[PDB]
Formats: structure tokens, sequence, C-alpha cells
RNA sequence: GUUUAUUAAAAACACAGCACUGUGCAAACACGAAAGUGGACGUAUACGGUGUGACGCCUGCCCGGUGCCGGAAGGUUAAU
RNA sequence: CAAGCUUGAGUCUCGUAGAGGGGGGUAGAAUUCCAGGUGUAGCGGUGAAAUGCGUAGAGAUCUGGAGGAAUACCGGUGGCGAAGGCGGCCCCCUGGACGAAGACUGACGCUCAGGUGCGAAAGCGUGGGGAGCAAACAGGAUUAGAUACCCUGGUAGUCCACGCCGUAAACGAUGUCGACUUGGAGGUUGUGCCCUUGAGGCGUGGCUUCCGGAGCUAACGCGUUAAGUCGACCGCCUGGGGA
């Protein structure tokens, strides 16, 4: 997620694209992930609970 | 497995020809040799569950032929069991 | 392999016997015998200067090749033999020169096997070689401490010094022990572990099997009177002391190396 | 007989070394009765991330219809060798006689 | 025909930061996805394409 | 596995004739045709066909009447299981006249009515309605 | 099995097994003002000490007291 | 009982996909610890705190080292396996499935009481290992109490080898085998014909997801992968507690 700012640009267009590299790798996402242990059992019955869903 | 070169050695000899693959003798006599490579394998390995079942099904439907072949002809049988060494 | 031998007498019921059915059944190579007569752990003043050690069976002495000094000449191992001196199985080695020794058996080592010494020698076990020209990672037994003197480190049954680093001149060692250790490199150590590592899943089972092995009887502190040990004496069984040794010292804890001019050496204590 | 595809690559210091490997491996194989299907030779190219410290190396492709055996006294030779780094070998279903993408295009 | 060999094609097939792409995104057929995807993972072996992006 | 041919028989003409189907296929056999005689002669199916010298084809075609079924139901009854045979004056009918048993005898297959004549009896193979 | 030769043979000692602890080899330890010797022509699957005592099921809480182990900032402290 | 047949069942030939199994190597990320350098007063934790770690220099940051365990992304109502289950990359040993065209045996089949094998997790045995996590246990909170939920620690265990144990909501709460009976939308893996002219047009196998018709069902629902229409064999039920 790495970024420079190159010459002639602002600050703020800079940490915008910071923002969007780090959505687009999606570090929180695999960090909110494994803050807890989730058993298999249960990973299981949330990714059939989303595709179960998901047909709408 | 057997290869390719082993498999028609098998059915030159217990068969009629090479275009007589599956005769009852030649069924028996594959199984057999594939039995017997199979005793190396599972000599090394023994926790090898998945591979055995395989082993089993062999055993099993080569007893099936045989008991075919007695009910069929004795004669056939008898010669069979003594060329390939089987009963004990 | 380990044998339960069946209970028909209550001396039998726990013994476990490691029969190696690949050993020489025959007299040993006889060459390499001397005479080695016991001591009953007596000094040169006649005093028992070590409780515990007496008689036992007879037991002749295998010259045993530490050194393994011999060099670029390749070897076949002849045999197995047992060795009442010692932990460890031994091997009688021919050289390709007519000559024989004895060398430690390692694990993974049957008739017919070639092995080799010296610097050229490829790395697989049975083969010695200065810990220089060994990988680091590398597992090894034998092991010199000064070049030349000879093996002195894991030369037990199913023991492994394990080479950790190399750092110029010097070697670390993780010994056993769990002590990481420097010696420096031009030191020899033969390839492998070291044979027969199921010895220590033997039962002697009777008190008689010690005896065999030359190991007289221990009493307790506590069983004797005051004048005798410092644990002495009570109506009843008494202790209220801290333990000791019969001369008095703190055992239970208290640490007994003082030996400044080999600490450099020591990278780290035992765990 | 079966196919094998060798890249392996080596300490950029020992580039001197590297036709000296290639003379003894591929003379190693035709020993026992193999092929060499190919030999190619990148030269030093940058690593991905360091290995042993080392960025740089110099790679080596090679492909070699060869028995089991002689494979084997490859792989350990490898190992051994301090100038070998880093080192594969995949099976391959057929022969590949040709030149690489990294060869094309130049 | 996909090779571990041609990091041309395989960096369409990876990110900035040297993630393997899903074929949701890409568009392709799921048997060549799991040849790109072990392609790539070999690749990464020899140093030619990266693991992550912090070097 | 295919171890009742007659059942399977019976069975294509019920689940055809609930399905709407004009006609049905199955494997021949002698005995087969010879049921479906008996079965075209009391006026349930139209006619049966038999083409093939080597795996024959039997195929019946199926009646309806009101646009709706002829063969109200066709129960099996002697099974490989459990073998039904019945002396003359203990042969069953069927809806007290209206539907007919199917009696393999010794002068092969008929209709039940057709052996209380004859004066036989034998293994019932199937009621029809 | 052993034991109070000469009033105690035992439930005492020992034991195979278990646990803790010391010991990296010029080992710990022991006998010796020392040289030296045992340990061991052994090398941690080895050796010394302590307690328990086949086997089976087990082996809970307390580190305040006394030992031992580690820690070094600060205090106190000898010859000099 | 005798003699046949080739459609059921098998054998051979050639290919394709696959976290199928067993053994051996190896890669990178991260946590923990150990030894250093820079650095100074907090860190950590929570709903809020405290116990805890820290001026004996912690946390933060950089360098080097040890060790164990698990394999991000790919990854998917994707796949394989009889079930339990199986997930980095590479090699060695190995089981099954499926497809195409032809050749071969000639009913060799289906089911199975007793019998034999396989069988998650926990647990037990002998010996290794031990990073992280974590029953027991300890302290801190919360509370009327808190033998708990939450916090700081933490031992068996989790890991490897070889033995046992034989159980689970071991579930699709649906025994195995075979036949027949309207449709639609997809996924996955083969294969044959087509200005391959396009990532395409026309068919033909296998496995699988979701709708839903007739019929069935007490109803919910099942619905060509049936809980529909039949046949073969097996297992099991007969009020609730007691159990």
């Amino acid at each position: 997620p790495v970024i420079k700012v190159r010459e002639n640009e602002p600050f703020d267009v800079a940490l915008r694209r910071f923002k969007r590299s780090c959505e687009k790798a999606g570090v929180l996402a695999e960090v909110r992930r494994r803050e807890f242990y989730e058993k298999p059992t249960t990973e299981r019955k949330r990714a059939k609970a989303s595709a179960v869903k998901r047909h709408a | 497995s057997l290869s390719t070169e082993a498999t028609a050695k098998i059915v030159s000899e217990f068969g009629r020809d090479a275009n007589d693959t599956g005769s009852t003798e030649v069924q028996v006599a594959l199984l057999t040799a594939q039995i017997n490579h199979l005793q190396g394998h599972f000599a090394e390995h023994k926790k090898d569950h998945h591979s055995r079942r395989g082993l089993l099904r062999m055993v099993s439907q080569r007893r099936k032929l045989l008991d075919y072949l007695k009910r069929k002809d004795v004669a056939r049988y008898t010669q069979l069991i003594e060329r390939l060494g089987l009963r004990r | 392999a380990v044998v339960k031998c069946k209970p028909t007498s209550p001396g039998r019921r726990h013994v476990v016997k490691v029969v190696n059915p690949e050993l020489h059944k025959g007299k040993p190579f006889a060459p390499l015998l001397e005479k080695n007569s016991k001591s009953g752990g007596r000094n040169n003043n006649g005093r028992i200067t070590t409780r515990h050690i007496g008689g036992g069976h007879k037991q002749a002495y295998r010259i045993v090749d530490f050194k393994r000094n011999k060099d670029g000449i390749p070897a076949v191992v002849e045999r197995l033999e047992y060795d009442p001196n010692r932990s460890a199985n031994i091997a009688l080695v021919l050289y390709k020169d007519g000559e024989r020794r004895y060398i430690l058996a390692p694990k993974g080592l049957k008739a017919g096997d070639q092995i080799q010494s010296g610097v050229d020698a490829a790395i697989k076990p049975g083969n010695t070689l200065p810990m220089r020209n060994i990988p680091v990672g590398s597992t090894v037994h034998n092991v010199e401490m000064k070049p030349g003197k000879g093996g002195q480190l894991a030369r037990s049954a199913g023991t492994y010094v394990q080479i950790v680093a190399r750092d110029g001149a010097y070697v670390t060692l993780r010994l056993r022990s769990g002590e990481m250790r420097k010696v420096e490199a031009d030191c020899r150590a033969t390839l492998g572990e070291v044979g027969n590592a199921e010895h220590m899943l033997r039962v002697l089972g009777k008190a008689g099997a010690a005896r065999w092995r030359g190991v007289r009887p221990t009493v307790r502190g506590t069983a004797m009177n005051p004048v005798d040990h410092p644990h002495g004496g009570g109506e009843g069984r008494n202790f209220g002391k801290h333990p000791v040794t019969p001369w008095g010292v703190q055992t239970k804890g208290k640490k007994t190396r003082s030996n400044k001019r080999t600490d450099k050496f020591i990278v780290r204590r035992r765990s | 007989m079966r196919h094998y595809e060798i890249v392996f690559m080596v300490h950029p210091d020992q580039s001197e070394q590297v036709p000296g490997m290639i003379e003894r491996y591929t003379a190693a194989i035709t020993g026992a009765e193999g092929k060499i299907h190919r030999l190619e030779d990148w030269g030093r190219r940058q690593l991905a991330y360091p290995i042993n410290k080392l960025h740089k190396a110099h790679y080596v492709l090679m492909n070699v219809e060869a028995p089991q055996e002689v494979i084997d006294e490859l792989e350990t030779t490898f190992r051994f060798n301090d100038a070998v780094i880093r080192s594969m070998v995949m099976r391959t279903k057929h022969a590949v006689t040709e030149a690489s993408p990294m060869v094309k295009a130049k | 025909e996909i090779d571990y060999k041609d990091i041309a094609t395989l960096k369409n097939y990876i990110t900035e930061s040297g993630k393997i792409v899903p074929s949701r995104i890409t568009g392709t057929r799921a048997k060549y996805q799991r040849q790109l995807a072990r392609a790539i993972k070999r690749a990464r072996y020899l140093s030619l394409l990266p693991y992550t992006d912090r070097h | 596995s295919m171890q009742d041919p007659i059942a399977d028989m019976l069975t294509r003409i019920r689940n055809g004739q609930a399905a709407n189907k004009a006609a049905v296929t199955m494997p021949s056999s002698k005995l087969k045709v010879a049921i479906a005689n008996v079965l075209k002669e009391e006026g349930f199916i139209e006619d049966f066909k038999v083409e093939g010298d080597t795996k024959p084809e039997l195929e019946l075609t199926l009646k309806y009447f009101q646009g709706k079924a002829v063969v109200e139901s066709i129960q099996r009854v002697s099974r490989p299981g459990l073998r039904i045979y019945k002396r003359k004056d203990e042969l069953p009918k069927v809806m007290a006249g209206l539907g007919i048993a199917v009696v393999s005898t010794s002068k092969g297959v008929m209709t039940d009515r057709a052996a209380r004549q004859a004066g036989l009896g034998g293994e019932i193979i199937c009621y029809v309605a």
C-alpha cells in the first residue's frame, strides 16, 4: 500500500490516494478478521449465510 | 500400478491373443500382479488407509472371479491357482 | 526392538529388554582387547571415594578409535558388536589396507557400509571431518574439543551435538544438555546420531539386574544415625533440615561450577 | 525415463564458476544415458526480495530427460554446494526444446 | 501454455502489493486461474515475482 | 439391480398414463408380450408392436377416453419376494367383476375369467382396473 | 533379599520404578597440606547427591517464615 | 440340468481435472523470546478500572540470532474423498472417478444377520517437542453474591512418532441398488460436429447450486440429485417419565 508525493502536488491528494490504495488492498478488513479466533464451524456458517442472502 | 510393458506380458501368457484382454483368467492374473506390486507400497507405508481401500477391492474382485471360474470349469481353475500361486 | 517379558516369576514381571538381532554372536576381535580390572570405587589410598560402585561381571576393554585419524582411506563395516563398557554399540571396520579398528556405530549403519575420514569425505552418516567442512544445521557426534585429542562430546546412545553457527576460527554447538558452546573448528566430528537409541526404554526389573552392572545399594540419609549423616536421627520419621550431601553441602538447587578458565567458551548455560 | 526442469540460481560473486558447474552437471546427465533438451543462462538478474542478504543472483535454466537416480546426485550436490543459493526441479509431461520468454524478449 | 517463467503475463494478474487477483474481477476461466495461481506461487519461490511490497 | 421386469412394465404403463403419453417402450421379453396381449384383448391398450432382432423393443400404445386414462390402476401381486399362486375356486376377482386379474396357467397367460371357464389356477401376476 | 556375632528378623534397611537437583569434561563430587588417585581408560540415553519405593487410580491450595535461584539501580560495608 | 446371447457387471487402449492418501525436502509473512544500538515516561488493558510491565530505562524504533506452529492473497452454495475428512511450493510411492472410439469376457449381478476394517474432537499410554492459544489454577474487576461472563497471567492439552479409546446435532436429522415420470436458471469437468473467423454457433457424457409443475405430505415442505410411480435386500419404531 506504498505511496509517494511527486513534485508540484498538494498534500491533500496524496492523503486521499493513501486511503484509496489501502481500501483497495483491504489492510483493515484483513486485521479486523484476525482480532479473534473464529472456529471453522463458524467460518463455514457465515459463508453460507452470505451466499444464501445474496440470492436477492 | 503396472506399466503397459508389464500388462501386455500378462495378456500374452494367460489369454488366447493380445485381443483377449478381458477373459476371466487374464483378469485374475492382472489383479494378482497388481496386488503383489502393492505389497511393497504397504510394507513401507502402513498408515496409508485410503490406498489400501483400493487394494482390498482388487482382492475381493479377484475372489469373485475365481468363484465364477469354479462354476464354469474346474480344469481352468485348478490349472490357474497352481500357475499363479494362490490358496496356499 | 523392546520386549515385555512375560510374568512367570515376580522378578520377570516388569523386565523390558532391548533385543538387537543385528549384533554379532561370538567372541570379539582379539588384538583390540585389554585387561580392565575393577576398582570398587576406591582410589590409590584404598578409601572409597565413590560410593555405590562394586562388583558385577568381568569385562574386557574394547579399544575404540575416538580419534579417527587415518585419512582418505575408505573403510567397510564388518559387523556390529556388543560393548559392555558403553551404552553405544560398536562397529568393527576394515580399512582398504587391511587394518581393523572399532568405532562407535551411528544410527543407520549396517554391514557393507563404506565410511571415510578426512576432508574430501562425503557428508553422509559414519563419516568424520573437521567442522569447518560441515554445513551449519548439521547433526554430528563424537566431537573433539581440542584438535587432535579425540572425541569427547556426544558419545552415549542416541546422542548428538548439533552445529548452529560458524564465526571465524570457532563454531557453536547446541550440546545435548541444552548448553550452547564454542569449539574451534579444526576439531573433527563424525556425522549422524549415535545408535542404539532404544537403550533408555529398557527396564531392569529386579534388584539383581542392577548388581550385575556393578552397582551396590544406596542408603538414605534419613535412615542413618546423626553421626553418619546430617539427616540423622529422629524418633520415627523426621526431617526438618534442609537437604544436604553426606558432607553437609546443600543439594536441591545449589550450583557447583567454579571453573573460570572455561567460561569464555560457554555461550549459554543449560535451560 | 522422465522429463525434469531445473532452475537454479547462484551466488553472484561466483558468476566466475558458472560454466564449470554447467559442464559437470550436463555431462553427468548424459553419462547415464540422459538428454538435455535445452539449457539457458539468464545471467545476473535482480531479485524480487533479498535472499541471504543478496540482491542479484545468477539464474540457470535446464530441461532434461533422465532417471531418478541421477536427479538425486543433482539435488544433493545443490544442497552441499554453497555457491548455489536456491534451486528447483519441477517435473514436466513432455520435453521442451525451445527458448523461454526470458531470452526472447530482448 | 501458462507458465511460471513468463513474468510479463503474470504481472496482469497481481496487484500493486503482489497479491493474486480474483477471477471475479479479471474475468478469467476457473481452470486457468488455478494454473495462474500455481505459476505465481512458484515465481515467488524463485524471486521473479515478490510476495509483498516491502522491498 | 433390475430384479422384477414385469413390475417394471406395469410401472412404465402407470407412469406414462399419468404423464399423458401416447406410447411407451421398454426392453421386450416373451412374458411381457404375453401380458401385453391379454391387456390388449381386454381393451386397456390400443396396440403393441415389437421391433429389433438383437435387442428387441416392446412399444405399447396407451389408451384414453374422456381426456382421461383407461388404466385406472394396475398392481403387481406375485413378486419375487412373495410368489402368489391360487387354486381355481380361490381366484380373485377385481372390482367385483369389472377389472381383471392376469394369471399364468399351464395353458399360457390369460384373464381370471378365462381360467374359470377353462378350469385352471396358477401364479397371479397383476390386477388391473 | 538385608539386619542388631552373644535377649529384637520385623511393619525396620534394600529393591526395580518415579521425581527433583547438580555436573560440558582438567565434570560435579570424594580421598589427599601437595604430587596425585578414584569418578572413567566413562562424556548428559552419562555421572554424583537427596527424597519416594512394584503395579493401578491419583498427587489439590499457600512463596508470608527458613533455604536455594536470578536481578542489578540505590543504600550499608573490609583490607588498601 | 445342458447349450447359448449381450443390453446388467467387469478387463484392456488413450486422455482430462482434482485441498484423494502416505513419506521426504523447502519458501515467505507474523507472534514470542535472546543479545545489542537510538531514545524517555509512560505502556498495556477496559464500558470504566485495577491486577500487570516500566527511571534496575518499559512501550515506540533499528540491527542480528534462536525456536515452534500455521500456511494471507488465490478461494469460489469451487473441488476431491465411503464416511470421518482434505488447503503454501517441490520431489518420491500410491488409491479412486470421469470421458472418447474400439476391442475383449459372457449374468461373472444386487443386498447382507453374525464377522472384519475405516472412523472428528476430547481423553489415555511410552518417548520427543513446546512459539502461539489455552480447560484447571491464581490475582484484578463487575455484582446482593459472582465459585461465571470481562481483564492480567497460566499448567495439562493442542504439535511429532508409535499404540489404545470407538464416540458426536458422526445431520441431507433422508439405508444401499435399479427402473420410470413436465420445466427454468446457473456452476464445475470432459468430449464431438461449426465463413474455430471473437471471449463464439449446434450437440453429447459426469458431478453440483437455486427456483418450481404433476404428484405426494398432518402440515411445513420434497419435487428427475424426490419426501412422486414401482421392485430387491437390510436396519429400526410401537404412550410420557423411570432409562
